[PDB]
């Protein structure tokens, strides 16, 4: 919220793409096992 | 021995460190409401009843200067014990052992 | 009637009660007023601002600059391909299909760099 | 904060002890320094050597052991290191 | 409540305009004068014509004017004293 | 004297554009190598 | 110290830091440009014709630092009086403008000079306002004025040179400043001593009051510019305004003190560490890197460190 | 503190760089918190599916 | 008379701003060390087993 | 501690803490603290 000089800097990642992470992350570890780390 | 700046976290808390002590010194040139910043000079230009009153702007300007370092120097070392404890563990676990 | 400030002025769909000379949500600041003449009541939100942020490529390389302004739809505010996101909006900066690994974050997705060719 | 100044001093006094905290407190996370190298490289009980003639299979460790032809006796890696920092 | 002024003399190979390089304008002088100004010219040397077909105007003259403003400018000062490289803040926003 | 004289002509005043001059010494303090704003 | 520092009557193993250690000062110093000007001043006293009091002109003296000892601490001038600033403190002060008036009158109406009660020759000549203008000079003459001069209804002066008393031809010339509002121009001798070097000493150099040693620089500035500066804002360098000479200049030396305690209630011998300084300007005496250490004798085993100092010494009780 | 009103903004510069070190100090605790998330999510080479 | 009673205000405001921002790097000094151990979680416990 | 004596009645205010002057830098000098009160009255008719 802005009202006098306060300020909110949105993040990097988005929500979307730390979804996108956490889904490559267990598609690796239902596949794979523990070879791909 | 080619490519600099890969080690760059340690950089970083040289400068770091270097960066606050110089900003210790360079308020020792701010009035901070009084007069003059030079402590002789409102000596030399002020009677001790109105010397007594500019005095104390300048020693409450260069107190709050000095809290503010120790504080942020209390807080920046309780990372570099962070980081010690890690390498303290990273040191047996790792060199005297296999993880 | 003597306060003074500065900001815009629009029409409210609020209302008072005829008792009421102005009003205020939080922090002691005005955000309506009745005015002395014609008895209407107006909205104070104060005239647009933000931060101002400058991407380089380092100077080593070149001699060339975007803009971003934080936090502003740039409908007010040069003129080399605006493009509006969601961190403000980028001048001087093209926007493109492609994606690559992230060079300078901007923020919300968005990365920007410099390569062939502006 | 005064500077070699009599009249300085006398004001400060008004203050309490503002300073003796001030100087605990810098020379508490300066104590503290040494207990983080300590705990870091003093894992050794005994200062260990290599023998003089190094047959370790192949491998060869010429570039992270020390050079007694040096300097501090760094090695050759422990050199670079030393060499980037300002 | 005072005047001062600055100079500089510099060796020229351009044609008519300013060059590029930077000049470290040293003080001459300053005055304790205390004396309001705010309008002013500039004085020339013409010499009387006698024997040649009002009977002044030498030569050929100009000079450039333009007129201060605030701003802030920082020098990147040598290891003899000079100034060398001027850095103007609100000429761009890369400044 | 108050010999008066000027005619009328002038013109447009000729513009140019000076690029980086008119930089003086603010001060009589020495500093050695060290940007200073 | 160290007992009272941690307010107690016992103190356990350890090095405590306990007070501070600075060299004092000595035999001030101060150094300004050159006096060269010495004040249109011969162009009041020396001159010939002094009119009177019908007539009273002004002579304006600007842009000098002139004096105001050699006509107050010298005695022969018979009317040395003025009112609220003292003569001793014109030479350390000054206005913008200094005007002189002359006129000539018998004693009698001398004595009417003093602000507060304006004269005969002063309500209607020459207008003295309710503040104290500020000199009245005057002394007896005989060379060049003992008649014709008038003042005021008009009348004449009797001058003669077998008159009483009372009736001296004396020579009265009133000295006044200017507002000073604007930045002022006639102040009096400034003042100026002998320099010393290397050692610590309290300086002044136009204007620069701090203290430091003094030591002679290899280093060049610009001929315009007068000291110079390190980063973040302090005086390192200066120039000598007699000599046109650098000299650097470096803190005298500080630093703290610390104790080291084998605990009392094994010994009552006591170590002290001065930290980074030379024992060479204040048991045996070590020198190390932390500081020289007195008190301590410098073995040349190896054991376990006990009582840190710093850079890799260390030190604990053994009957030393 | 001011507020747009450049009768403050004056008397704030007797002050230092105290507004400074406070933006310096917030723009540290900011950037940190996009390197928090990249370490935890951000371990992987390639996207699986 | 304005600057004297601005002043006063100044001191009080940039006190105000002063201990949000200290309170600020003591909360996520809080936050790094549990950012510290959920990546330490997902290292050692989702890409392996423990 | 009462202390008497006569003064001019433009000198009133130069009895006072922190004050310099003629009397109060020749004559008689109050501290700068000084707990405690000044009292006068005008002495024409003596
Ligand atoms: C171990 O490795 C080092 C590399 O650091 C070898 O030393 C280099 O050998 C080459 C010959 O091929 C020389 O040209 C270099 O000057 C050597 N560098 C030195 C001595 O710093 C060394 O030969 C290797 N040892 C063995 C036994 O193979
Ligand atoms: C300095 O002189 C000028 C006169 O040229 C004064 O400036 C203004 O002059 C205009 C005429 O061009 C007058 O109508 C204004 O009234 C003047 N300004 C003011 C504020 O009165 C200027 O005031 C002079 N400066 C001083 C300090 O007296
Ligand atoms: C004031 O005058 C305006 C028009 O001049 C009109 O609103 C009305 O006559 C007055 N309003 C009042 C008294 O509230
Ligand atoms: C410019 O940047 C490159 C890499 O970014 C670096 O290697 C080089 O030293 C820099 N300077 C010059 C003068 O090329
Ligand atoms: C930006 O402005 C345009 C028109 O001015 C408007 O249509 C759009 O919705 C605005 N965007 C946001 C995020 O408010
Ligand atoms: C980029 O994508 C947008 C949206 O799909 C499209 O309108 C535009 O034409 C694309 N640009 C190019 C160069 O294909
Ligand atoms: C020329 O100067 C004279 C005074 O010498 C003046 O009366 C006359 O108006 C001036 N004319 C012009 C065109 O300047
Ligand atoms: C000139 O006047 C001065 C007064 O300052 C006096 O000291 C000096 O002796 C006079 N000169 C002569 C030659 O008498
Ligand atoms: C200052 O005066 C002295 C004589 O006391 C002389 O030796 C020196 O050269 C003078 N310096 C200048 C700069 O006038
Ligand atoms: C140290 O002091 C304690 C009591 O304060 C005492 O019991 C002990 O014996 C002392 N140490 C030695 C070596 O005497
Ligand atoms: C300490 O100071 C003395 C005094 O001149 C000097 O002779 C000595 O070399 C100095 N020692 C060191 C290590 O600098
Ligand atoms: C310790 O070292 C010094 C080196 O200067 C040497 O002179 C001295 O003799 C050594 N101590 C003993 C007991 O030999």
């Amino acid at each position: 919220q802005k009202f006098n000089g306060l300020t909110v800097l949105p993040p990097l990642l988005t929500d979307e793409m730390i979804a996108q992470y956490t889904s490559a992350l267990l598609a690796g570890t239902i596949t794979s096992g523990w070879t791909f780390g | 021995s080619s490519t600099a700046s890969a080690l760059g976290k340690l950089q970083d808390v040289v400068n770091q460190n270097a960066q606050a002590l110089n900003t210790l010194v360079k308020q020792l040139s701010s009035n901070f409401g009084a007069i003059s910043s030079v402590l002789n000079d409102i000596l030399s230009r002020l009677d001790p009843p109105e010397a007594e009153v500019q005095i104390d702007r300048l020693i409450t300007g260069r107190l709050q200067s000095l809290q503010t370092y120790v504080t942020q120097q209390l807080i920046r070392a309780a990372e570099i014990r962070a980081s010690a404890n890690l390498a303290a563990t990273k040191m047996s676990e790792c060199v005297l052992g296999q993880s | 009637n003597g306060l003074t400030g500065t900001g815009v002025l629009t029409e409210s769909n609020k209302k008072f009660l005829p008792f009421q000379q102005f009003g205020r949500d939080i922090a002691d600041t005005t955000d309506a007023v009745r005015d002395p003449q014609t008895l209407e009541i107006l909205d104070i939100t104060p005239c647009s601002f933000g931060g101002v942020s400058v991407i380089t490529p380092g100077t080593n390389t070149s001699n060339q600059v975007a803009v971003l302004y934080q936090d502003v739809n740039c409908t007010e505010v040069t003129g080399s391909n605006v493009f509006q996101t969601r961190a403000g909006c980028l001048i001087g900066a093209e926007h493109v299909n492609n994606s690559y690994e992230c060079d300078i974050p901007i923020g919300a997705g968005i990365c920007a760099s410099y390569q062939t060719q502006s | 904060i005064c500077g070699d100044s009599t009249e300085c001093s006398n004001l400060l006094l008004q203050y309490g002890s503002f300073c003796t905290q001030l100087n605990r407190a810098l020379t508490g996370i300066a104590v503290e320094q040494d207990k983080n190298t300590q705990e870091v490289f003093a894992q050794v009980k005994q200062i260990y050597k290599t023998p003089p003639i190094k047959d370790f299979g192949g491998f060869n460790f010429s570039q992270i052991l020390p050079d007694p032809s040096k300097p501090s006796k760094r090695s050759f890696i422990e050199d670079l290191l030393f060499n980037k920092v300002t | 409540g005072y005047f001062k002024i600055y100079s500089k003399h510099t060796p020229i190979n351009l044609v008519r305009d300013l060059p590029q390089g930077f000049s470290a304008l040293e003080p001459l002088v300053d005055l304790p004068i205390g004396i309001n100004i705010t309008r002013f010219q500039t004085l020339l040397a013409l010499h009387r014509s006698y024997l040649t077909p009002s009977g002044w105007t030498a030569g050929a003259a100009a000079y450039y004017v333009g007129y201060l403003q605030p701003r802030t400018f920082l020098l990147k000062y040598n290891e003899n004293g000079t100034i060398t490289d001027a850095v103007d803040c609100a000429l761009d926003p890369l400044s | 004297q108050c010999v008066n004289l000027t005619t009328r002509t002038q013109l447009p005043p000729a513009y140019t554009n000076s690029f980086t001059r008119g930089v003086y010494y603010p001060d009589k303090v020495f500093r050695s190598s060290v940007l200073h704003s | 110290e160290t007992k009272c520092t941690l307010k107690s009557f016992t103190v356990e193993k350890g090095i405590y830091q306990t007070s501070n250690f600075r060299v004092q000062p000595t035999e001030s110093i101060v150094r300004f440009p050159n006096i060269t000007n010495l004040c249109p001043f011969g162009e009041v006293f020396n001159a010939t014709r002094f009119a009177s009091v019908y007539a009273w002109n002004r002579k304006r003296i600007s842009n000098c630092v002139a004096d105001y000892s050699v006509l107050y601490n010298s005695a022969s001038f018979s009317t040395f009086k003025c009112y609220g600033v003292s003569p001793t403190k014109l030479n350390d002060l000054c206005f913008t403008n200094v005007y002189a008036d002359s006129f000539v009158i018998r004693g009698d109406e001398v004595r009417q000079i003093a602000p507060g009660q304006t004269g005969k020759i002063a309500d209607y000549n020459y207008k003295l306002p309710d503040d104290f203008t500020g000199c009245v000079i005057a002394w007896n003459s005989n060379n060049l004025d003992s008649y014709n001069y008038l003042y005021r209804p008009l009348q004449s002066y009797g001058f003669q040179p077998t008159n009483g008393v009372g009736y001296q031809p004396y020579r009265v010339v009133v000295l006044s400043f200017e507002l000073l509002h604007a930045p002022a121009t006639v102040c009096g001798p400034k003042k100026s001593t002998n320099l010393v070097k290397n050692k610590c000493v309290n300086f002044n150099f136009n204007g620069l009051t701090g203290t430091g040693v003094l030591t002679e620089s290899n280093k060049k500035f610009l001929p315009f510019q007068q000291f110079g500066r390190d980063i973040a804002d302090t005086t390192d360098a200066v120039r000598d305004p007699q000599t046109l000479e650098i000299l650097d200049i470096t803190p005298c030396s500080f630093g703290g003190v610390s104790v080291i305690t084998p605990g009392t209630n094994t010994s009552n011998q006591v170590a002290v560490l001065y930290q980074d300084v030379n024992c060479t300007e204040v048991s045996n005496v070590f020198q190390t890197r932390a500081g020289c250490l007195i008190g301590a004798e410098h073995v040349n085993n190896s054991y376990e460190c006990d009582i840190p100092i710093g850079a890799g010494i260390c030190a604990s009780y053994q009957q030393s």
